[PDB]
């Protein structure tokens, strides 16, 4: 199953969901980011 | 040669078949030896009988007679199959085999038509061949 | 079997309808003529040349004669501000009693048709006043069609056929044609000018019958000989001048103003006369001046697809500096006809530019010779074609996924209540340009907007006499040069600017790969035009290179939409002076659905409705036309021939079994439209359509409210 | 009809005949080495142009080449 | 007729919080047409503790179709024949399926 | 002279592994016109690994 | 315009119209 | 005041988009009882837009005529933080993607079944190529030094001309 | 007037009369 988790859907889904969940978190605690001040 | 008239299989339909371009140019037969009598789909629909006979098939195109013929070797095992072309209506008696001979098969006696002394990449360009009546690919 | 089609003996012998179909296509396609020698080839062309000529010529005298016979351009010249030019009467049997009343517009007694082609401001311009100035233009043009069909017929005579030798003698093409056809064009052209346009532009009435007598300056001639060029630069005509009259007129024929006149809000007209007399100067002295070269003069496809690249660039050009320069009276003014103008010839632009691309690729398939091409520029762009496409295809990428990214992050943000936190990048190279121009809106203050900057003073001979008549007009906010720009012109440029690059990037990955791929290495045998090469190797499916030109027709129309749309809705909102509407609305894509698209067709889509019908049921009629033969273009484009010719078998068994029916027959035998034939109808149905939609709501749209 | 061309790369491994539905192609004798054969084009009159033949050469590009030409009632494979 | 059916509350981020709209009473979400109220008011449902057993008894049962799956191929599987056997289960699914299925739910 | 089991390029431009490396599986060893079977790690648009190819067509690049 | 100037425009267009078919049936040959 | 545009401090259709948005809102909390869950909804609503408005007048935004915070990109310093301050972030977090999917299939092709290690991903070799990612702007710099980050246009396949 | 008289012409008989000049050369035959 391991072997399984390698396989690219899967890890391509998780770190999509991972890469997301990123974004939504620092969007959630830093609300409206146009530009570096 | 064509042995026409054979018993054509006991069929009884298909709308899609043998219309007003066999009457005026060139229509088809195949001709074959069934032996058991056997269901077989057509290229017009799909069932006859085949006869023990002598069996012997009208059909539109060379094409369906060869779709036919592959059914008979590949389903029924019978490679006996002989198409035609007729007489003063049609062409060229005698299409398939030409040699006797399956084409897959060589025979010693053909000739070997339209081949090339070349590849496809040292074909000329053709602007070399511009207003000219040669071809960009005949040799 | 058949003597047509005369110029292929082998579509002759098909049996099928597949013969008249492309016995069409292949009959103006002279280099694949039977028995067609080079010699014959050439001249063939020469005199089709001169039908075609002579057909614009008949055009053109259709558009005086039809205007000065039914259209209403004495009426007009009185009164250019309130008069709806007429373009021609309308004679359909077919209408009723109330749409007879409805057309019968611009204080008309018949129906008529109100003309947006510009026409009447160009020939306003010219010096014609009344319409039997336009009717003696129109019976000159019958001559020089006469003269040109004339001549073609002459020039195809045993005497007088040209050799093949004249045809190809360049050096001399060059040196006569920018010497006689472009600069003693333009010198006649400023004659007429001075001699006609700007004593017709200050009330004196000069024709024919007595341009012999009147003189265009008081003392004039004997200071152009003596050097004293600058008596021609005496008192031009006042702020206060009315065109078309002797108050206010002065008597300069040569000047360097600059501007826009105030009253008609376009050029002088003795501007434009000093413009083509300089212009004649420069070609007439480059007219005395007369490997890759070579291959350019023997292949009739390389030059018409550089000269295609000539007109296209030059078409574009056209538009662009129309609509902010205007050249011709009252043409500012009316609103629609220079919304025509713009689209017209950006869309005539485009398929030069794309038919540049296609006739290159064919010049690579049919007559590029790749043994007498070698380490020039031609073979090595082939060498590392794979560089450049790569590279176009990464610009589009690059360009297509932040723009619509940009759109795509603002419509949701907008979407959500918060306008605020939108991405909106400000035009800052172009502004500076526009400041550098003298626009000194944004301040950048530097050339032209600094007044102690050398491109103002210039110290070396005091020469900048343009700038006051230029940066008067490029200040006020009553025209159209260099409009103001926001964030949602950023946005648009970028989408043009992906529309130009992709384009590009389809014709040219087509015209490098025409020759071969690694899908078909042999492309160049087979032709610029052929169905594809089997379900084997994967699939090949538009491989030819014709279909690329066929694939970047539908992003030409993108492009030149995405082009024409922009340059509409921004005009839209300043042409009523309310600017407020583009400028918040056009950087996220809902505002140009809601605003643009849905808001315009009010009228246009109420040209008729159960409770009447009002003078825009033509546009509204041809709005839905325009749909259905766009939508009608997609069943040939999603369905191809196999279903097709499947089901017409059907109809050809159906047909010889039903009695009454079966004892006619047809000539030839009913098939399928070919692979390339589809296409071809799809795109021609999908592209009228895509036209005549839009030029339906363009007109309307801009007739309804001005 | 269409133009059926065999080049001088074919190995003689029979598909491309074995491949056609109006029996275009046949395998002939070669002289090159009298072992080994060659695919020929005798009945061209007949080819419709399916293209079947070339999906079946092994070959890294063809040694069969079919140019469409001009048609025929045989071409178009009418039956009408 | 006044408070319109509404389900789904979305999440407080970076505006889609708009989208729970005033749909009716003391609530803030998205107004729903899918007839699911006005299905569980003809089913009878008239609190959300018989909505809540109803929706784990729907995921007992989304187990116990899961654990048919895996039992019918893997441990017990059936053979051709009891596959083509369409009277029986033209008989089964007409009286038990669709017939107890309307008995039952008239009940 | 090439060799089995040895690596080389081919010079054939319409071959779809032109400019490429790969391994030669067998030379027939009589005189048949293209004897030389490259066997290749990529494969085409026909999902074949091999093809012949000529002397002069192929290099000996190791 | 005048009734006259009509007809005399139509006048002339046989001229073109008889350089045409001069023309076509020469291009065509 | 580089385009015409005042700074949205001094905005006086900035401070307008900011009465509208809380007055469109306390008119949507008029119908609400104070105390329950749709009040504290769009109480926590109002000030993400006073944490909004707050945010960009302290970040020297420049705002047109209808009062929008509009971007500078000419790069100057004074306005880096729009485009070039995130265009340097961006480009590494790219980069780093782009290099070790990069050493990635290096990897993965001098293998036996190279073609098997695309659909699976060695966590080993995966994790070995986002260590040489953190490293892309040294390490390709030393790759086209010393001239393996490119082939010869002789090594690559190329369509007949 | 004249437009009563010419747009049935060139609308209906005109088309009929090269429609019909046409489809003669297109199915004629040596
Ligand atoms: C492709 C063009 C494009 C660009 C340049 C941007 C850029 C931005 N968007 Mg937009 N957006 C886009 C497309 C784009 N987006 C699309 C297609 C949608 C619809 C889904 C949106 C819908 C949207 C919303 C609703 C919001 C944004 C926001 C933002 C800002 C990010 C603020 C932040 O906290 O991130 C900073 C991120 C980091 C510091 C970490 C980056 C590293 C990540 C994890 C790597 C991921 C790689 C895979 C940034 C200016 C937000 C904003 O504040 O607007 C003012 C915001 O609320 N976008
Ligand atoms: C029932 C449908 C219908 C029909 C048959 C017509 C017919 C006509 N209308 Mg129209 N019209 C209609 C509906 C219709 N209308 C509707 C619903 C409206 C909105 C209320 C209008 C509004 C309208 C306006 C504003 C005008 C017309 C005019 C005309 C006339 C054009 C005369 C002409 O030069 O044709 C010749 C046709 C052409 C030159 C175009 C055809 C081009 C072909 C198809 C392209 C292919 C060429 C190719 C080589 C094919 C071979 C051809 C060859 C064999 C001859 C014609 C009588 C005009 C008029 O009055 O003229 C006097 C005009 O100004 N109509
Ligand atoms: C290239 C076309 C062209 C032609 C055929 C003419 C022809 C003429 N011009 Mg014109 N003119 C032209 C261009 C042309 N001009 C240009 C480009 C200018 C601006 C420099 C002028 C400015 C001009 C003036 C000021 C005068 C003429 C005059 C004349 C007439 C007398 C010529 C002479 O005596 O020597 C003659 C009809 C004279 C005249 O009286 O016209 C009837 C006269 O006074 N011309
Ligand atoms: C003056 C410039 C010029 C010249 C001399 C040529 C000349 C030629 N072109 Mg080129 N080309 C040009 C511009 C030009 N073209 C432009 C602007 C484009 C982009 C559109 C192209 C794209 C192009 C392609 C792809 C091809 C050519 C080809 C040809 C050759 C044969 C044309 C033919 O017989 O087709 C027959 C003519 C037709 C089939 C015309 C019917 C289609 C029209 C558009 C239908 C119009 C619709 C309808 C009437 C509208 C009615 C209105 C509606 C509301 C009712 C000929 C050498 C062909 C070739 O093989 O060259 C060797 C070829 O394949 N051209
Ligand atoms: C809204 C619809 C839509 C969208 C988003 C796209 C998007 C794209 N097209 Mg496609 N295209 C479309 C409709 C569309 N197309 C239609 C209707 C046609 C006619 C069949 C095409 C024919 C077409 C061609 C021929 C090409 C593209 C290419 C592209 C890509 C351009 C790169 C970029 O802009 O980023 C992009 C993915 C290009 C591409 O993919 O290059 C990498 C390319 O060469 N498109
Ligand atoms: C493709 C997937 C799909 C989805 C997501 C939905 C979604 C929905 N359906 Mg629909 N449905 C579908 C396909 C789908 N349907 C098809 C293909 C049919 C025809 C058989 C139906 C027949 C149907 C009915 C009769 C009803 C719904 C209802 C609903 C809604 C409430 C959900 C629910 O649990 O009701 C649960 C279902 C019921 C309460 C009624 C079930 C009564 C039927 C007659 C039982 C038939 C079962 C039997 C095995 C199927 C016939 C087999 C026969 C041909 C041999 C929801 C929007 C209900 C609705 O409208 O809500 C307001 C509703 O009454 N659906
Ligand atoms: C009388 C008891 C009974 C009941 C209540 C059912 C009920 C069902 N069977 Mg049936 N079935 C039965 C007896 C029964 N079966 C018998 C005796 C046989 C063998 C002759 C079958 C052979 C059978 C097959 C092959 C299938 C069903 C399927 C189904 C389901 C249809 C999908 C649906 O509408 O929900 C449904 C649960 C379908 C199903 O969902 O399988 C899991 C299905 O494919 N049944
Ligand atoms: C098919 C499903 C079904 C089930 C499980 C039940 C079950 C029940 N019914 Mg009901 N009932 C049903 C359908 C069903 N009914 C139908 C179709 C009718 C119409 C004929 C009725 C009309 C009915 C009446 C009038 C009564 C019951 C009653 C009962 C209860 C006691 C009867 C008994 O134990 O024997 C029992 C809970 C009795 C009860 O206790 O009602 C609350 C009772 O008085 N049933
Ligand atoms: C572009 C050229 C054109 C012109 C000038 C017209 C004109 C007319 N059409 Mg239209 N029509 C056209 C194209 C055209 N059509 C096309 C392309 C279509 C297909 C979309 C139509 C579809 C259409 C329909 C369905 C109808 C018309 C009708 C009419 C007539 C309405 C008024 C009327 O009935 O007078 C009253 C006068 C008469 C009834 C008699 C007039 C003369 C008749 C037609 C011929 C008399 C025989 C004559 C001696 C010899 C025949 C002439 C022929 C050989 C050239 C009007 C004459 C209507 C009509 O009445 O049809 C006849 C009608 O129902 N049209
Ligand atoms: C600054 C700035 C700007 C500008 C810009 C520019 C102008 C630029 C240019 C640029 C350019 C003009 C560039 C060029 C390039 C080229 C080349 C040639 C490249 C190459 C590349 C490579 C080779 C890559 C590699 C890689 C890496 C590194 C990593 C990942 C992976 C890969 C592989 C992808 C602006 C204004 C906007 C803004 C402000 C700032
Ligand atoms: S028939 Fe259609 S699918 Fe088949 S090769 Fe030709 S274009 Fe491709």
């Amino acid at each position: 199953f391991s072997k399984y988790l390698s396989t690219a859907p899967v890890i391509g889904t998780l770190t999509a969901f991972f890469l997301a969940g990123l974004l939504i978190e620092i969007n959630r605690f830093n609300p409206d980011l146009l530009v570096y001040p | 040669t064509l042995n026409l008239n054979a018993p054509t299989p006991i069929f009884g339909g298909s709308t899609g078949g043998l219309l007003r371009k066999a009457e005026v140019e060139e229509f088809y037969s195949i001709t074959w030896t069934g032996k058991s009598e056997t269901v077989f789909e057509l290229p017009t629909g799909g069932a006859a009988i085949m006869r023990a006979g002598e069996n012997l098939l009208r059909l539109a195109r060379k094409e369906q007679c060869i779709a036919l013929g592959a059914q008979l070797k590949d389903k029924f095992k019978i490679t006996d199959y002989k198409i035609y072309r007729v007489y003063p209506s049609g062409e060229v008696q005698f299409l398939h085999p030409k040699d006797g001979v399956f084409p897959e098969k060589v025979n010693p006696g053909r000739v070997a038509v339209g081949s090339n002394k070349r590849r496809i990449g040292q074909n000329p360009d053709p602007a070399k061949l511009k207003f000219k009546g040669q071809e960009t690919f005949d040799s | 079997g058949t003597k047509f089609p005369k110029a292929s003996q082998a579509l002759a012998q098909d049996p099928t309808t597949r013969r008249i179909w492309y016995g069409i296509a292949t009959a103006n396609d002279f280099e694949t003529n039977d028995g067609i020698t080079e010699e014959n080839l050439y001249q063939k062309i020469f005199a089709s040349h001169f039908g075609h000529l002579a057909i614009i010529f008949l055009w053109t005298s259709g558009n005086l004669f039809h205007v000065a016979w039914q259209g209403n351009f004495e009426q007009w010249v009185k009164d250019p501000l309130n008069t709806r030019p007429i373009a021609h009467a309308i004679s359909d049997p077919h209408f009723g009693q109330r749409a007879i009343e409805a057309f019968s517009q611009a204080g008309a007694s018949s129906p008529v048709n109100i003309s947006y082609s510009g026409v009447y401001q160009w020939w306003y311009t010219q010096g014609m006043r009344t319409n039997e100035e336009l009717y003696n233009g129109a019976i000159f043009l019958l001559i020089l069609s006469a003269l040109s069909l004339f001549a073609g017929w002459l020039h195809l005579q045993p005497k007088f056929r040209p050799n093949l030798s004249w045809f190809k003698n360049a050096e001399s093409r060059l040196n006569h044609h920018l010497g006689g056809l472009f600069g003693t064009s333009s010198l006649a052209w400023t004659g007429h000018i001075v001699h006609v346009a700007i004593p017709e532009s200050r009330g004196q009435h000069v024709g024919w019958d007595n341009f012999l007598q009147v003189a265009p300056h008081p003392a004039g001639l004997q200071p152009f000989f003596t050097g004293n060029w600058g008596v021609y630069t005496e008192n031009p005509d006042t702020a206060n001048h009315v065109f078309g009259s002797s108050d206010g007129a002065g008597t300069a024929i040569l000047t360097f103003l600059g501007g826009f006149h105030p009253q008609t809000q376009s050029l002088w007209l003795t501007d434009i006369a000093h413009h083509h007399l300089a212009i004649a100067v420069l070609f007439i002295v480059a007219g005395h001046m007369y490997g890759l070269y070579d291959t350019v003069n023997n292949s009739l496809h390389f030059q018409l697809g550089l000269a295609l690249a000539a007109l296209g660039v030059i078409t574009s050009l056209v538009a662009q500096h129309m609509y902010s320069i205007p050249p011709y009276a009252y043409l500012a003014r009316d609103f629609t006809t220079q919304a025509a103008l713009y689209t017209h010839h950006q869309y005539i632009a485009g398929f030069l530019m794309v038919g540049a691309f296609a006739h290159g690729a064919i010049f690579l398939v049919r007559d590029y010779d790749a043994e007498q091409n070698k380490n020039n520029v031609l073979a090595r762009i082939i060498d590392h074609k794979e560089a450049i496409i790569s590279h176009l295809s990464w610009v589009s990428l690059f360009l297509g996924f932040h723009t619509l990214g940009l759109y795509v992050h603002n419509d949701v943000v907008q979407a959500f209540g918060t306008p605020e936190k939108q991405i909106l990048i400000e035009p800052v190279f172009a502004q500076w340009i526009q400041s550098v121009h003298g626009k000194s809106l944004y301040g950048f203050e530097v050339l032209l907007n600094n007044a102690d900057s050398i491109t103002r003073v210039a110290p070396g001979s005091a020469q900048p006499i343009w700038l006051p008549g230029w940066l008067d007009a490029i200040n006020s906010g009553n025209n159209s040069l260099f409009l103001t720009i926001g964030p949602g012109d950023f946005l648009v440029h970028h989408a043009i600017a992906l529309g130009l690059h992709t384009t590009t990037l389809i014709l040219v990955k087509g015209a490098l790969d025409a020759r071969g791929s690694k899908l078909m290495p042999d492309k160049k045998d087979f032709g610029y035009s052929f169905p594809c090469d089997g379900p084997g190797r994967g699939g090949t499916c538009d491989i030819s290179a014709w279909d690329a030109f066929y694939l970047a027709v539908f992003w030409m129309l993108n492009t030149i939409g995405w082009t024409t749309f922009y340059w509409h809705w921004k005009h839209l909102g300043v042409w009523q002076g309310n600017v407020a509407q583009f400028n918040e609305s056009s950087t996220y894509l809902m505002g140009w659905f809601r605003d643009y698209l849905w808001l315009n067709s009010s009228q246009l889509i109420n040209g008729y409705n159960p409770f009447g019908m009002n003078n825009l049921s033509v546009w509204a009629w041809m709005f839905l036309f325009g749909h259905l033969i766009w939508a009608t273009g997609f069943m040939f484009l999603i369905s191809w021939r196999g279903y097709w010719q499947e089901l017409i078998e059907t109809l050809v068994w159906a047909h010889e079994r039903t009695p009454l029916a079966n004892l006619v027959r047809w000539k030839d035998k009913p098939v399928a439209l070919s692979i390339v034939q589809a296409r071809l109808v799809g795109l021609a149905h999908f592209a009228v359509g895509y036209i005549v939609t839009y030029a339906a709501f363009l007109i309307a749209s801009t007739a309804s409210k001005f | 009809a269409h133009t059926v061309k065999i080049y001088d790369t074919c190995i003689g491994c029979t598909q491309c005949v074995r491949a056609c539905p109006t029996d275009v192609l046949e395998m002939v004798p070669w002289d090159g080495c009298r072992a080994n054969q060659i695919a020929s084009a005798p009945r061209t009159e007949d080819c419709v142009g399916c293209k079947r033949c070339e999906s079946a050469c092994p070959t890294d590009f063809l040694s069969i080449r079919v140019y469409l030409g001009a048609e025929t009632t045989r071409s178009m494979g009418l039956g009408y | 007729t006044t408070i319109k059916p509404s389900a789904q509350v979305v999440w407080p981020i970076v505006g889609q919080e708009i989208l729970n709209g005033d749909v009716g009473g003391g609530f803030q979400g998205i107004q729903i047409t899918s007839g699911l109220f006005q299905m569980w008011r003809a089913s009878g449902i008239t609190t959300e503790l018989q909505l809540y057993v109803t929706a784990i008894g729907a995921l007992v049962m989304a187990a116990l179709m899961l654990f048919a799956g895996w039992f019918h191929y893997h441990k017990a599987a059936p053979k051709l024949e009891w596959f083509q056997n369409a009277e029986s289960m033209m008989n089964h699914h007409l009286g038990g399926l669709f017939g107890l299925g309307s008995l039952s739910w008239a009940g | 002279m090439v060799q089995r089991g040895s690596k080389v390029r081919i010079l054939r431009k319409e071959s779809y592994w032109y400019q490429e490396i790969g391994t030669v599986a067998s030379i027939d060893q009589s005189g048949i016109k293209y004897p030389v079977i490259v066997r290749f790690e990529k494969v085409n648009y026909s999902n074949v690994n091999s093809n012949n190819f000529s002397l002069d067509e192929v290099v000996e690049v190791e | 315009l005048a009734d006259g100037q009509i007809f005399t425009a139509l006048a002339v267009a046989l001229v073109p119209g008889i350089l045409a078919l001069r023309l076509a049936l020469e291009l065509y040959k | 005041d580089v385009a015409g545009l005042i700074p949205c401090s001094q905005s006086d259709a900035f401070e307008r988009r900011l009465k509208n948005t809380t007055q469109r809102l306390e008119n949507r909390l008029k119908k609400y009882e104070p105390g329950s869950a749709p009040a504290e909804a769009l109480q926590k609503q109002i000030d993400k837009t006073q944490q909004r408005f707050d945010k960009y007048r302290n970040s020297g935004l420049l705002c047109g005529a209808d009062g929008l915070p509009h971007l500078i990109t000419d790069g100057r310093w004074s306005h880096a933080g729009e485009f070039t301050i995130p265009g340097l972030l961006f480009l590494y977090i790219a980069g780093f993607i782009g290099w070790s999917g990069r050493s990635y299939l290096q990897a993965v092709a001098a293998s036996d079944n190279s073609t098997e290690k695309e659909i699976i991903i060695d966590i080993p070799v995966a994790l070995q190529s986002v260590s040489k990612g953190f490293v892309w702007p040294l390490a390709a710099l030393q790759e086209f030094s010393s001239g393996k980050l490119t082939a010869r246009d002789e090594e690559i396949t190329i369509s007949p001309r | 007037n004249l437009p009563s008289i010419l747009v049935p012409m060139v609308g209906i008989v005109l088309p009929a009369i090269v429609m019909a000049l046409l489809f003669v050369y297109i199915e004629t035959d040596e």
